RNA sequence: CACAAGCGGUGGAGCAUGUGGUUUAAUUCGAAGCAACGCGAAGAACCUUACCAGGUCUUGACAUCCUUUGACCACUCUAGAGAUAGAGCUUUCCCUUCGGGGACAAAGUGACAGGUGGUGCAUGGUUGUCGCAACCCUUAUUGUUAGUUGCCAUCAUUUAGUUGGGCACUCUAGCGAGACUGCCGGUGACAAACCGGAGGAAGGUGGGGAUGACGUCAAAUCAUCAUGCCCCUUAUGACCUGGGCUACACACGUGCUACAAUGGGAAGUACAACGAGUCGCUAGACCGCGAGGUCAUGCAAAUCUCUUAAAGCUUCUCUCAGUUCGGAUUGCAGGCUGCAACUCGCCUGCAUGAAGCCGGAAUCGCUAGUAAUCGCGGAUCAGCACGCCGCGGUGAAUACGU
């Protein structure tokens, strides 16, 4: 069940500490980034094709 | 290593006695590190040499150091399933290596209240051909000069 | 005999040996001592009889004593019989404050 | 001085070039600008796993570097805020005036 | 630790308010396991679910500072 | 007066010394170097340029010395103090290139590695 | 797996961000619209074969920039189409917008075009084997440094899976001064899904 | 670092955590030698949540169409564990040529929706494992351009780099230089290459990163996402409260704390770097033994704060003991977040004071600022880290040989 989920969760939590974030393009709710709004392996692929403005591969 | 034979690590000698024997005794002290407890034993184990019948502590450890260090060791080794061991010549840092060993082995389980009173102690202890460091040499003496046995064609 | 309770220990100072009676820890034995004015000086007990009833009469006023055991088992006694689910517990050699039972309880269950 | 400037953005080279507009368009109808003084270029890490299921021990590394840069101005005149609150360009590049 | 006044539910509450007046009744069905025991729940009967069944417990006086969890168990060992 | 300075960097630290002639002493940060690095001996690591060349007196020294640890910036204040005995006269750069004094060290902090649980050290493996 | 993204290696150091804006604290907002955006005008791009878009943005307006090879086919008659964009694009972004239409030069010589113009022979019951042999030699001729194509999949309709592919000229991939162009599509024909990929080495 | 030479471990003890096994109403699903087992999970009290027990709905929690049509609400009060139902002010034309279109509740109305249900042996995509060099990044030296919020050498001044002054020095960051067997000696087929020297901050791919060919294991994943075929459809779909996911005769893996004097306790004195911050980071003053609390202050940041780092050094103790070592377990009293800490959180104080005196067979990591040891930051996040990703401080032993 990842449809009704979803809507779920957009809808007003009931209480306080009963909201928890989503990625945006699929609905995964692990490892998400709250700068980006984007899960762990949307991310990696978005920042590749060059679209997140700033985001690259880091060496040192 | 597989390619050939590799460098000999360069010290740094220490600028109170001017003395790279005593900077690898500082080394061998030390464990995690923290070599300026390892200064301060030595400095203090030496204070206590001179102090209590002695002349100058670089002399009293370097007779300590040529009673103790080994001049035939044995290596066991294998040949085709069966296993023997064999004397063999000893090169010169290897000499002092295990010198420095034993000593700080055989000084650390003495069984007083200080590592000075144990390092200091065991020391003149050797300078004088005596304590289990001059044993160990001599240990290393008799097993070899023995197993030369099966050793005389290898 | 020695100065509360039982037997006090010699050779050491007041400060620890006052440690040795049920029910005074360290910080405990600290205060009872400030309160009179009692150092240790040195590393023993050469106290005066002054000294050891002044330390006396003041441990009276705690619950250092055998007074003190009573009170611990009574609490857990207490507990195992209105339930109870920490008595459950007591009465199993099992952890009472949930300890995820996979090691731990070596200590609670040898 | 009772006005400067502030530029982020995320290539410097597009940021010396709008600092050196505004430093020409500023020091042609006036006099005393303060070099394009460089600060200390921000920047972040992010670490994540590189395969959908499972194998923790192998992980890619990104990171957003924020390049920085201020500029300050001495003595304006009634025709240096014009000639300075007008030009504009270019556009991912963010610009903060401040009295 | 609710120092600032201990918790219960309103619908417990209510309900042993109600009742308050005479001799009580066992039917007392809530779930509300985390309330505490004021000590006015004594001599009632409160039936408290552990997920399964309605388990009921008689409270006495020395439980009075407990949950109403504490007194029916949800794991079912031996 | 006359001052000579230098600059010696080790191991994330920086030190900026002035050569002045003195008496022989050295101060840092508005403290005696003997309370300032009061540790026992690195002081005899530090006096070693003006052992070897320039011997040995007299200049006061004084530094301003700020980063990493208290071995890390003694050989900087070392590095520091041989730089600026060249600025004095030329001719000592034979002495002090003999004995090193006059190179920067590189030995930095290795850059810890993912998958690892160190920059080196791994984590433990049982064949089965 | 064992390559990278050929223009995500690349991306920061010879090419630019499809995407540049700069903002702080209006980043995520800022993302998904620009998600929104470039999600919804694969519209038109059904039929009129666009490229890229390049998002930029001002105070309240947002000026966007599509790469297509149909010019005409994609603004109107005299204008009747454009017009029916920003009437659009409006309702979603709730600002201004305003469409630069680009146009391309040389399309055979383009990752996705290319790509995906032969991941539509293969929905029509097309042998792959020419249709990628076409695709590099009108790849070629147009002038090129090299190319190589694959395909993945349950091919001709069959039973289980393989891949093959056919390489012409050199396409070095370790060099980063290379420019080399890259995009992954998809289609049926009947079984499955297929993959075709499509590399394009034009010089640095 | 495959053995050999070494240094420190694991296996013994207590605790944290994952897995098997058993148990259960349920202990949700995936991973299985190396290449599964602090793995998906970079955050299980409710939510997450798929599982279980009770209470409920059926064109539907979510999408399009067509018609009546059209502006839907929110708020208050009783019943209820809530889901929901019953009553109260009312969802009320924003285009008008008098003739239409956007948002929307209900109904009808059926096309239809919905599935973390099966098949990784039907697939796309994304990884693991065997495992060219240069161009790119960072670190080691410096010229020049620019001196604020950085810095203070030549000057007065105060609590002080603070305020007048200055951009010398450090620093920050754009653009350039510099390392090429490039010179000098020997070996060697004079060749490639190797050994030694000069100069220089650096010497022989200076140190480290990113970068992973053709292929192998029908390796992993229908549970990130897609998707061919099969299956359910008043239920395998959907809403709510409470319970597992944390159960315990045991077995295996990965870690943390110790078994003390190179130590434990009390007082004083020092020295970093990477990063984070708006309903967030909290200066300062006071109250509390403490965790913390109150009034208040600066800062959207080289300006303020998190942030006086810990090992270190100097004094005074303690004396080889199951102990002034060790800190498991239990009793009582508090604090903080949250609607709410019983199952099942973190922290504080007083009391209690277990095993453990260096660990067999066997087995692991590592070639230099590395091993060993010590702290600091942040992603996730009301709260919750011995795990993970980074940062710096002190700083070794050895490599005869295949
Ligand atoms: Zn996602």
């Amino acid at each position: 069940a990842k449809k009704s989920m979803i809507a779920k969760n957009k809808r007003p939590a009931k209480h306080s500490t009963q909201a928890y974030t989503r990625c945006e393009r699929c609905g995964r709710p692990h490892s998400v980034y709250r700068k980006f709004h984007l899960c762990r392996i949307c991310f990696r692929e978005l920042a590749y094709k060059g679209q997140i403005p700033g985001v690259k591969k880091a060496s040192w | 290593p597989r390619k050939g034979p590799v460098a000999k690590r360069d010290v740094l000698p220490d600028p109170i006695y001017n003395s790279k024997l005593v900077t690898r005794l500082i080394n061998r002290v030390m464990v995690d590190g923290k070599r300026g407890i390892a200064a301060n034993i030595i400095y203090n184990s030496f204070d206590i040499i001179k102090e209590s019948t002695g002349n100058d502590p670089l002399e009293v450890f370097e007779q300590a150091m040529k009673n103790v260090m080994p001049v035939l060791e044995v290596k066991a080794r294998r040949v085709g399933g069966s296993n023997y061991q064999v004397p063999v010549e000893v090169r010169p840092e290897r000499r002092t290596t295990l010198g420095l060993r034993w000593v700080v082995n055989y000084a650390r389980l003495r069984g007083e209240h200080t590592m000075e009173e144990r390092l200091a102690k065991e020391i003149m202890d050797a300078a004088n051909n005596t304590g289990a460091s001059v044993k160990k040499r001599e240990d290393t003496h008799k097993m070899a000069d023995a197993n030369r046995a099966f050793a005389h064609y290898r | 005999a020695r100065i509360a309770g039982v037997d006090i220990p010699r050779d050491k100072r007041v400060v620890v040996s006052l440690t040795y009676i049920y029910g005074i820890g360290n910080t405990t034995a600290k205060k009872v001592l400030a309160n009179v004015g009692v150092s240790e000086d040195v590393r023993v007990r050469d106290l005066t009889n002054e000294q050891t009833d002044a330390i006396r009469a003041e441990i009276d006023k705690l619950k250092v004593e055998g007074d003190l055991r009573r009170e611990v088992n009574l609490n857990i006694k207490r507990l195992m019989e209105i339930g109870s689910y920490r008595g459950i517990r007591h009465r199993r050699g099992l952890p009472t404050r949930g300890q995820n039972t996979k090691n731990n309880a070596r200590t609670r269950k040898g | 001085q009772k006005i400067r400037i502030r530029l982020k953005a995320y290539e410097h080279r597009i940021l010396d070039q709008s600092a050196d507009k505004i430093v020409e368009t500023a020091k042609r109808t006036g006099a005393d600008v303060s070099g394009p003084i460089p600060l200390p270029t921000e920047r972040s890490l992010y670490t994540v796993i590189r395969a959908t299921h499972k194998y923790k021990d192998s992980r890619e590394q990104f990171e957003m570097r924020t390049h920085k840069r201020l500029i300050d101005i001495v003595n304006p005149t009634p025709k240096t805020v014009d000639a300075l609150m007008k030009l504009d360009l270019p556009s991912g590049v963010n610009i903060e005036i401040k009295l | 630790s609710l120092k600032k006044g201990p918790f219960v539910d309103d619908h417990l509450m209510k309900k042993v308010e109600a009742q308050q007046g005479a001799e009580k009744k066992k039917v007392i069905k809530t779930w509300s396991r985390r309330s505490t025991i004021f000590p006015s729940f004594v001599g009632f009967t409160i039936a408290v679910y552990d997920g399964r069944k309605h388990v009921p417990v008689y409270i006495q006086e020395d439980m009075v500072g407990h949950k109403l969890g504490e007194f029916a168990p949800t794991r079912t060992y031996r | 007066q006359v001052q000579y300075s230098g600059t010696g960097r080790r191991k994330n630290a920086v030190a900026r010394v002035r050569l002045v002639p003195g008496t022989g002493k050295i101060t840092v940060n508005k403290k005696d170097v003997e309370e300032y690095i009061p540790h026992a001996d690195l002081r005899e690591v530090i006096n070693q340029p003006f052992g070897v060349t320039e011997t040995k007196g007299a200049y006061d020294v004084i530094v301003n010395v700020n980063g990493g640890g208290y071995a890390g910036q003694s050989g900087a204040i070392r590095h520091g103090i041989a730089r600026a005995l060249l600025q004095v006269d030329p001719d000592f750069r034979s002495a002090l290139k003999r004995a090193g004094l006059l190179t920067r060290d590189a030995r930095m902090v290795e850059r810890k590695k993912p998958g690892l649980k160190k920059a080196r050290k791994a984590s433990q493996f049982s064949k089965r | 797996g064992q390559k990278v993204h050929p223009i995500g290696m690349r991306v920061g150091i010879i090419r630019d961000w499809d995407a540049k804006w700069y903002a702080e604290k209006e980043y995520a907002e800022f993302l998904h619209e620009d998600l929104r955006i470039r999600k919804f005008i694969a519209t038109k791009l059904a039929d009129a074969a666009v490229s890229t878009i390049e998002i930029e943005r001002a105070a309240n307006r947002v000026n966007i920039s599509i790469h297509t090879a149909k010019p005409g086919m994609v603004i109107g008659k005299g204008g009747s189409e454009v017009e029916n964009l920003r009437k659009e694009l409006n309702k979603l972004t709730g600002k201004r917008v305003h469409i630069n239409i680009v146009e391309i030069k040389k399309p055979d010589l383009d990752a996705k075009l290319v790509g995906e113009g032969i991941a539509r022979q293969l929905e029509n019951r097309v042998a792959f084997r020419r249709a990628q042999k076409q695709a590099i030699q009108r790849a070629m001729r147009a002038g090129a440094k090299g190319i190589k194509t694959q395909v993945s999949g349950r091919l001709n309709g069959a039973d289980i899976a393989r891949s093959e592919g056919y390489s012409e000229g050199t396409v070095p991939l370790h060099t980063l001064r290379a420019d080399i162009d890259y995009a992954w599509e998809e289609a049926d024909t009947t079984y499955g899904k297929l993959g075709v990929k499509v590399w394009i080495y034009r010089g640095e």
